[PDB]
């Protein structure tokens, strides 16, 4: 993947702006809401028996907050993101078996947390430029899967 | 299916939003070819800049399409009758850019109406774009 | 919805295949396993080798529920009841593995019935296919 | 990718033993008829009304043999795909934008293809091999979107 310079400058500055672990939790809760059968892989968290439990759940929370670092981890280091998620690449794949189209999955998910978060300020090219970061990242993780 | 409450929760966002409907059906096709530019090949006879009376024209059926389906929710076959030979015989829209424009219209209500979609009524909603999806496409 | 050519279809398959459809699930289920291991994280406590009496046991009754929804094609929902709980709910089935087993199926068959499964009758199999999933996953 | 001798073996084996213009003709009627929007791909070849005129069209028998030959390459050389399919990527992402899922749709139905071809033979260690193939291919082909 190559970035432009108008590309860098929406991820980066939207980056500098999102809160982590309100956007983190809202994230992974609504994965786990929106997609069901991804409880599959987060049966260890504990109560995960309705919505409000789901959104109340200590360890969905932190989670969240770890995933969306994670994805800021590419926000700092734009062009070396295959690096950047290579042992993430291996757990994910390699140990958990967790298909890539929920990487896929995570990301729409979060460009709609962003497009709440945001408003008017998530432009179109900011959402453009945002959907082709969580599509690289979700490429990367893909990597020790193929 | 639908379940009784994807039934209310869609029809819940519906009765918010359905006085801008025009409005968010353009910026969910703006969106959609700005965020995919890909998907514009299939709208080569538009003009497909920022303001085309198109493009704004085309929204706002857009829209009216999916309000229809939301106020004849129990039977969205029926009601969006005539657009699936249109799409899928006829313009022969890859499947995959359904969920496309979907994400593009729930980002357009995100935007506009921040705590409508609670994880619940954005499970709902994405239930009803994929029923609404399988009906264009079969 | 899948069309009457569809179901005439898929019932021609099915009437072939009938007598077979036992060895044909446990085929179906082994080349899963081995064309996409990451399957058999379902089925921790199978012997999952080639010829295992388990595989084929199960084998048996993945035909058999494919037997009956192709019986009942016009009520696929309520042929396969309470395997959509079980699928779904307590088991939480991926839905992108329900396409792996359909292509599995379909190997099946054009290993064995090939001048039955001309690509209109792949067509309408892939339907079927897709409306059993969509039923397990609801 | 990592190949090991069990699946570089089934793989050359097989190959030397496909009928190319008939099973790469078959492979793109069968993906032109199961999957018709992607006939809108192909309107320069004429008659694709009907399954029939799909099968007896000349352009996807010619076409056909050409898409399962560029497959042979990929055989004659597992360990420089990427590489081999470099020209082929920019022509299905820049030129002509076919979306990725496109790619692993016709893999599949290559695969059902030399089922039928091979009857007992296609044995599920075989299948195996020409998935993980089909699934470099595709990636192969799809790496200008990444
Ligand atoms: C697509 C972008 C994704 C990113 C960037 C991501 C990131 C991460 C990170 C950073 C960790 C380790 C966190 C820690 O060390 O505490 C992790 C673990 C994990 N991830 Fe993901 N993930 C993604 C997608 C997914 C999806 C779609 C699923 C399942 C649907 C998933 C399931 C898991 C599971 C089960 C763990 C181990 C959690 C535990 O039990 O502690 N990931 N992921
Ligand atoms: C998912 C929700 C969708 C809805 C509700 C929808 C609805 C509509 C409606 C109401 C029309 C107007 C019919 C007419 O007056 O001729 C139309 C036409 C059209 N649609 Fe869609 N559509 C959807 C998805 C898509 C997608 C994903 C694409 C392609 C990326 C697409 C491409 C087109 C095109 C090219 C036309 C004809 C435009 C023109 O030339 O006037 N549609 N659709
Ligand atoms: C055509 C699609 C499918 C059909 C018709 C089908 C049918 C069945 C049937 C008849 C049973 C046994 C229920 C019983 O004995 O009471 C079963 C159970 C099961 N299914 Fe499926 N199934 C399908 C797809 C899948 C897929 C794609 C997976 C996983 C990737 C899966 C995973 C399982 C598991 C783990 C069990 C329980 C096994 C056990 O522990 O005994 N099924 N299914
Ligand atoms: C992933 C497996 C595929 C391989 C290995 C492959 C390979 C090829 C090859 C060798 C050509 C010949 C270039 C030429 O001489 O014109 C070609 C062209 C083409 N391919 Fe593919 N292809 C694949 C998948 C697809 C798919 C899934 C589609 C669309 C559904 C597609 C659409 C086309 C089109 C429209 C052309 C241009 C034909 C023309 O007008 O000359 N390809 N591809």
């Amino acid at each position: 993947v190559q970035w432009s310079a108008e590309e860098k400058q929406l991820i980066s500055s939207l980056w500098g702006k999102v809160n982590v672990a309100e956007c983190g939790a809202e994230a992974l809760a609504r994965l786990l809401i929106v997609y069901p059968w991804t409880q599959r892989f987060f049966t260890s968290f504990g109560n995960l028996s309705s919505a409000s439990a789901i959104i109340g759940n200590p360890m969905v929370r932190a989670h969240g907050k770890k995933v969306l670092t994670s994805f800021g981890d590419a926000v700092k280091n734009l062009d070396n993101i295959k690096n950047t998620f290579a042992q993430l690449s291996e757990l994910h794949c390699d140990k958990l078996h967790v298909d890539p189209e929920n990487f896929r999955l995570l990301g729409d998910i979060l460009i709609i947390v962003l497009a709440a978060h945001f408003a008017k300020e998530f432009t179109p090219e900011c959402q453009a430029a945002w959907q082709k970061l969580v599509r690289v990242v979700a490429h990367a993780l893909a990597r020790k899967y193929h | 299916v639908l379940s009784a409450a994807d039934k209310t929760n869609t029809k819940s966002v519906f009765a918010k939003i359905g006085p801008h409907a025009e409005e968010y059906g353009a910026e969910t096709l703006e969106r959609l070819f700005t965020t995919y530019p890909q998907t514009k090949t299939y709208f080569p006879h538009f003009d497909l800049h920022h303001g085309s009376a198109q493009v704004k024209a085309h929204g706002k059926k857009v829209a009216a399409a999916l309000v229809e389906a939301a106020n004849h929710i129990d039977d969205i076959s029926t009601a969006l009758s005539k657009l699936s030979d249109l799409h899928a015989q006829k313009l022969r829209v890859d499947p995959v850019n359904f969920k496309l424009l979907g994400q593009c219209f729930l980002v357009v209500v995100a935007i506009h109406h921040p705590s409508l979609l609670t994880p619940e009524v954005h499970a709902s909603l994405d239930k009803f774009l994929c029923a609404v999806a399988n009906v264009l496409t079969a």
